[PDB]
């Protein structure tokens, strides 16, 4: 009773904090952490994993947010918004002694049918694959602060996914570990580039280094450049007063020897993971080796597959076969910092995206914008369909989902038009951010839909109930599909606790 | 410190009370429990054992009503919310003896009387069968309450399925360990992409990418030790006096890895699996060797390993011999979610299996388990016992029934002992009822003429509203959770009815 | 927590607050703060970004503000201050639309479009020239709110010499890498007393007295390791077991100093400029052989010194050859007010130059740093860009003035908008008059006619005492600066706007 | 403000004082849900006039005049 | 206190408009604050407001609409 009435609270309240930041009138959040740490963002995953939560009913509707992110990257603040709606409206049915078992079937059989309908509605993508895709990935550029830019961005995201889509079984995979991604403030907006290979925020490790090496044989070492001392204790004894540069010298032979071995490979540049002692520092230096150290993990795999490179961990055995190749690797200023490209990869289907931004909060978000059109756009490539945005397809699926109601009659039926009721969430959401009268929208949605107009949704700038996917408003039909999941996911659970201790 | 009427009384209240936070987790239209600690945080379940283990209990008696259902679910696997309920309803009804007068003492030995005769009559009127056709039905019934989605005839069938596939036969009998039958989950989204290995997985990775990403007719050593550089137990101290020597020593190092893995190739073992760990070098010559390793594999896994592929686990390398390693037509690792994992399939021994667990959100997945649990468990028994018995409040209306008739045949004071334990057995129907929101005295109203009529397997027919036949529905009770249940009640009625002082 | 009007308006309120705090630092007449903390102290500037890094924002609005200046400072050098009066009066002109009931978006739209108009206006109406006779002005404009003295025009002259010093030309583009311009300032009071150096300045001093008081055509040496004792990594023991070896090794440990000696001097190294440092016994041959040495030099100069004489950073001194020996016609030390310095001239490059700075009290000289910073910027940006704009709201009343011709061109609801950017442009003109203690209102009423009526460069005329003609006076903001500014103000103004929720 | 409803409810007939009350609520809830629509308090207000001008005339409609079973009729109603 | 004051008056010397003259008071009030920064002074804004209202005080009985009928009188209350 009490518990459910708190734990649905609780949660709604969740939903409703992210519910203004829905569409092209959406609004943004400021997070400020107990470190003073600020997070400006529109992204409802960052709203919600950011947020401090306490309540576990609300923890469990932000266990929503990461998971729809997680799959499909574009939609938890419409997967929250969705899971409010089915909880407020669940509220009402308890209220009429409805069974919360009975709510839950019908909700999840509603949840089935209306996914269902989302293929059926949805629509393959033709030979308009460009002009299809650059319009999903502007659409999501649209709530996001990057708008300015959504063009730019959009061909940007576009481009990036296009190059790094292998085209297996005449269908498309995507693998991100093929767009490196990077963000350097100090420049405007417009100025975010592509480029061909994969950038490491990174400067050469020594003064004397080139700052450029053409046809570059890439060693990626995941091991430091450093005297190895053994395992067991160890002690130098000296009796004799000669012997002590005798072992000094012994010692520099050893790094010395290091950098020999890497060369003697025929390497030309060394990306380490970890450090490089000051000594092996210039001997590669000497040597004319470019070398940079202490590189990002995640981004010594990114220059792996790109160059083609394996990282090595074990100097000793470091093969020519082990090393990477690029056309030419430089050290280039972007802006105030020194960054190495590594253009011209072995491997074509890698390439980089230099976010700009003229403020560090200002490029975080315009960093996290565009990785949601490449979700898109790739997600949208991958599944070969897409559906009409703007809530038409919820307005569709709500309006289907009145009729299944009236097939698997009962109590059941009470709980599958709730699920309807809830769904129509997103076209209020839409409607009432920008200022448009949710409930006119609404009838007029609903009219349209009624006489099978499948992709009428609303035109948020006009405020008009137009053709969606004629205007351009259209996303990757996997957006769709996963918010309502995730979204019946979290209702049922909050739904079946009738109690909460610790 | 309390004395008599107070202790008492108060010990009887302590019980119904915890035995109440689980009473509407009981059956098919049942609930959750949503338990929140300090760091680990919230969890959600409606397996009575968890929700009490996990539950804060301090009163003394409360916490042994708790420890029955520790015991049912480690013994007999399903029944943990009935044994408490059952033990709370024992010592509520024994509260009104107490006031009319009678000896806790002849109530607990009505108790026995009543239970050890339930103990017979249910084990007259059990029905036998071990067809996979009913064994599908003790799993559809075990994952009710649940929340598992709609998937359940699916689950029941991997349950049957696992247990057959596990299922030994001796002298005559069929035993299940249900040890070989290896459960796991990844939440990836699907609950249906529950797959079931015909072998063992391990939720592990090969230790170095240059591996085989698969292993054909594979050779496996289980090593017990870690493949690193190790020390004499005598403090060891190397004092070089010549340059030279830094590098010989470096080297020794090296030559050490290079013959572990030497060692383990001489074998004939392509796969390594060690309990430990594996240093770098030894994974470089491993690797160059093309063998396939994981390092650091739970024990436990070790073990079902060992079993599963026939191999021998071996600590000394020296040991490390042909008649020692096991046998899978394939090792081979695989991305199952977001993360890789190990699957070692066609076993020397078929007797082991596993089933990956699929589902979302995370809580979702581990109860899913917990639930697909109380089923193979069930599944198991019944497959042994062969017996079971009819669900849904059935069972326990027959038994009320004749136990209040064997109360006549019985004396004064045990007389109105054995008539409460009857009305405490009512206790099932009348929860199932409850929860499912129906009404629950016209219900066992009704209830009890129809078993009275002979009807012994009309239950409580939630989807008839009311009573109904269970026969039909196939809702059956596993013999053996019955009993423990009944049998681990009387117990604990007994002990804290005992308890005239508590301090 | 803040949701809505609450948030918003207050954000508003944050923004405007802080940027009021350095209002009063634009332009000539501008005044300067005083910033004191707990133990460095009393900072006293008038420098936009100082005068906030080192301010303490608590509000996170505020802190964003702050964000530009630090940028801008970084990215262009010039224009903190406008940057963040500029974001001030963006959020603050939107807060009426906001009022009206026009959407914090729209307003974001009608911001970008205003601002992507500006830039094209400004780089339609920007004057083109590179000759030292604007880039002197630029100079002379970059110093004026600033406490530089009378001085300024040397400065100017100091800064447009250095600038075109170091300027190079490659594809047809002069770049001008502000790197090679080390600027370095000593108390000794003066100002005019600052020097320009055709070569590198180091504040060090030889490390050893007998060391040459000058070294002319000098063959330098950058050591990036100390000329000092070092230890084998594995660690070591020395066992004596005869008396005499003691001296010995004693020994061992002059004779290896004797050679680090020995290896310098065999180069041909004359001067040792060391990264780290140097031993006295290392120090007594150094002396010994003739050699100027300076101990522990800054990594930051020892780059500069790298590549202004030609030499190589050499660590081992076994690869110091004569081949990774840098140049320069002098080496000597000179006592530059309390402090002696070590001056290198005639360095084989000579596109690296420095700028002594002197003055007195030290609250003087850092300041003058400042400004003289700001300068070299500026004059070198605008050596690259040859373009250059009407200084003293001149640029702004014009694009005032055709932006809110363009708004009419525009949408209801964007015209607004950008009629609203219109204003927040005036903002500029308007506190050059109110600091100067002339009357705002009536010099933008005259500012704007006189701009309208072609007059592009008429400014605020602090001298006229009111409007007049920036041409005449030279008052010339560069370009990049400019756009940057608007820019910055622009992103950050909508970032905050979109805020209808702080938590 | 509620309780005022039963008072008054009490003053005028004298039963049905916690219907009143009930239906109070009921039209409160109810609001609750429109209100969140976005539905103007207005329109609501209008409606639920309305509809309570129609519920009237509806009982009038669906009522009986007591006839000769005045009796009983009233004995039923006690 | 002072915009009270307002409503009062408006009300014992008019009647109707005290919401607008309240209202009113802000808005003049508000819009002044920008002509205040902009370094408008004070009195110059005060005598704005005069000429305007006194201004305004004629179109007004230049525009307004004379009837005496009940028609009206009718539509007034309304
Ligand atoms: N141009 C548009 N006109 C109307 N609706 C739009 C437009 N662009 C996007 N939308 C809708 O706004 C919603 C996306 O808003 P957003 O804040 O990005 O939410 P989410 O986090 O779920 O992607 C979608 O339902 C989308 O179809
Ligand atoms: N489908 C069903 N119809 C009627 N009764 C059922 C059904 N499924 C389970 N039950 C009954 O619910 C009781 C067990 O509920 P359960 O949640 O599994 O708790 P326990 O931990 O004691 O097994 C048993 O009497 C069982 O027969
Ligand atoms: N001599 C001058 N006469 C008129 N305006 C000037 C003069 N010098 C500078 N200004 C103006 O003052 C403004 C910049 O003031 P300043 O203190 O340098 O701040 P900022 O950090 O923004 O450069 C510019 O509009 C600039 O043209
Ligand atoms: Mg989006
Ligand atoms: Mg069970
Ligand atoms: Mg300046």
């Amino acid at each position: 009773k009490d518990a459910m009435k708190e734990n649905i609270e609780a949660a709604i309240a969740i939903s409703n904090s992210v519910r203004s930041s829905l569409g092209p009138r959406g609004m943004d959040k400021m997070l400020v952490d107990s470190l003073g740490d600020i997070v400006i963002t529109n992204d409802g995953v960052t709203i919600l994993k950011e947020m401090d939560v306490e309540h576990p009913a609300a923890k469990m509707m932000v266990e929503v947010s990461k998971t729809q992110d997680s799959f499909v990257g574009d939609g938890t603040t419409t997967a929250v918004i969705i899971a409010g709606g089915l909880l407020q409206q669940a509220q009402g049915l308890i209220n009429q002694n409805v069974h919360p078992t009975v709510i839950s079937e019908g909700y999840r059989m509603a949840s089935e049918e209306a996914k269902r309908v989302i293929d059926e509605i949805s629509t393959k993508i033709g030979a308009d694959e460009k002009a299809l895709l650059l319009k999903m990935a502007q659409t999501s550029l649209n709530s996001k602060s990057a708008s300015v830019a959504k063009d730019k961005l959009a061909e940007i995201s576009y481009e990036a996914v296009k190059s790094v889509a292998e085209l297996r079984d005449g269908k498309y995979y995507v693998d991100f570990d093929n767009i490196q991604v990077v963000k350097k403030q100090g420049g405007a907006i417009d100025d975010t580039q592509l480029i061909n290979g994969i950038i490491v925020d990174k400067e050469k490790v020594h003064p004397g280094m080139p700052d450029v090496v053409k046809d570059a044989k890439i060693a990626l070492l995941d091991a430091p450049l450093e005297i190895k001392k053994p395992e067991f204790d160890t002690n130098l004894r000296i009796e004799d007063p000669s012997m002590i540069q005798k072992f000094l010298a012994q010692e520099e032979n050893m790094l010395r020897e290091m950098v020999d071995k890497i060369k003697s490979v025929g390497a030309n540049v060394v990306i380490t993971q970890k450090g490089i002692d000051d000594m092996a520092q210039h001997y590669l230096s000497r040597a004319g080796i470019y070398a940079v150290r202490r590189v990002k993990k995640s981004d010594m795999d990114k220059l792996a597959k790109a160059t083609g490179a394996s990282i090595v961990s074990t100097i000793d055995e470091i093969s020519s076969s082990d090393l990477g190749t690029a056309e030419r690797v430089e050290q280039v200023k972007v802006g105030e910092d020194y960054m190495t490209f590594v253009t011209g990869c072995k491997n074509p289907k890698a390439v980089s995206i230099l976010v700009r931004g003229e403020t560090e909060h200002v490029v975080d978000e315009m960093e996290r914008s565009i990785t949601d059109s490449l979700h898109v756009v790739a997600s949208a490539l991958e599944d070969g369909a897409y559906a009409a945005g703007g809530g038409a397809t919820a307005a569709e699926i709500a309006f289907r989902l009145r009729s299944y109601a009236q097939k698997i009659g009962g109590r059941q039926q009470l709980a599958i038009e709730k699920f309807a009721d809830a769904i129509e969430e997103i076209p209020r959401a839409l409607a009432e951010n920008a200022g448009l009268d949710p409930i006119d929208i609404l009838l007029k949605l609903r009219a349209e839909h009624a006489k099978g107009n499948k992709t009428y949704g609303i035109n948020v700038f006009t405020g008009e109930i137009e053709d969606m996917v004629k205007n351009g408003v259209i996303e990757p039909i996997r957006v769709g599909k996963q918010a309502i999941e995730s979204a019946t996911e979290a209702a049922i659970m909050i739904l079946r606790i009738d109690d909460v201790i610790a | 410190r309390e004395q008599g009427k107070n202790a008492q009384r108060n010990n009887i209240e302590a019980a119904k009370a915890i035995a109440d936070a689980v009473r509407t987790t009981l059956g098919p239209k049942g609930m959750d429990k949503m338990l929140v600690d300090s760091i680990g945080d919230i969890i959600i379940s409606n397996d009575g054992a968890t929700i009490l283990k996990e539950m804060d209990v301090e009163h003394p008696t409360a916490k042994m009503i708790v420890e029955v259902s520790k015991a049912q679910d480690t013994a007999v696997g399903d029944g943990t919310t009935t044994a408490v309920v059952l033990s709370g309803e024992l010592l509520k009804q024994a509260e009104t003896l107490l006031d009319q007068g009678v000896h806790p003492t002849v109530i607990s030995n009505g108790y026995r009387l009543a239970v050890n005769e339930a103990r017979k009559i249910i084990d007259e009127i059990a029905e036998k069968s071990t067809d996979d056709a009913t064994l599908r039905k003790i799993a559809l019934t075990a994952l009710s309450g649940k929340n598992t989605g709609l998937s359940n005839d699916f689950l029941a069938d991997l349950v049957v399925k696992a247990v057959n596939a596990v299922a030994e036969v001796r002298d005559g009998k069929t035993i299940v360990d249900t040890a070989n039958i290896k459960v796991d989950k990844k939440n990836g989204g699907s609950v249906n992409d529950t797959q079931f290995i015909s072998g063992i997985v391990i939720d592990k990775e090969k230790v170095h990418s240059k591996m085989p990403d698969v292993v054909k007719n594979a050779k496996i050593a289980l090593i017990d030790s870690a493949l690193e550089i190790k020390k004499t137990e005598i403090e060891a101290k190397v004092q070089i006096s010549d340059p030279s020597k830094i590098q010989d020593f470096l080297n020794q190092e090296t030559n050490t890895f290079k013959q572990m893995v030497e060692k383990i190739k001489k074998s004939g073992a392509n796969v390594v699996l060690c309990q430990k760990g594996i240093d770098d070098v030894a994974q470089h010559y491993l690797a160059k060797e093309g063998i396939y390793a994981v390092r650091r594999v739970k024990k436990s896994d070790m073990e079902k390993l060992a079993k599963a592929t026939g191999a021998k686990i071996v600590t000394d390398l020296d040991d490390l011999t042909p008649s020692v390693l096991g046998e899978a037509e394939t090792v081979e690792e695989r991305k199952i979610g977001d993360d890789r994992m190990t699957f070692v399939m066609g076993c020397k021994n078929p007797k082991a299996v596993s089933i990956l667990i699929r589902g979302g959100t995370d809580h979702v997945v581990s109860e899913v388990e917990r639930a697909l649990n109380d089923a193979i468990r069930v599944v198991a028994i019944t497959k042994e016992d062969g017996k079971f018995l009819w669900g849904g409040g059935a069972v326990e209306a027959e038994l009320a029934m004749r136990l209040a008739k064997y109360a006549n045949s019985v004396g004064g004071r045990e007389q109105l002992a054995i008539e409460a334990f009857a009305k405490a057995l009512e206790i099932i129907p009348r929860t199932l009822a409850e929860n499912a929101g129906i009404d629950p005295i016209n219900t066992l109203i009704k209830l009890k003429a129809d078993d009275e009529k002979g009807r012994i397997s009309v239950g409580v027919d939630l989807d008839n509203n009311g009573v109904g036949d269970m026969k039909a529905k196939g809702v059956v009770d596993p013999l053996r959770v019955k009993t423990h249940a009944l049998e681990s009640a009387v117990e604990v009625a007994t002990m804290i009815l005992r308890i005239d002082d508590v301090i």
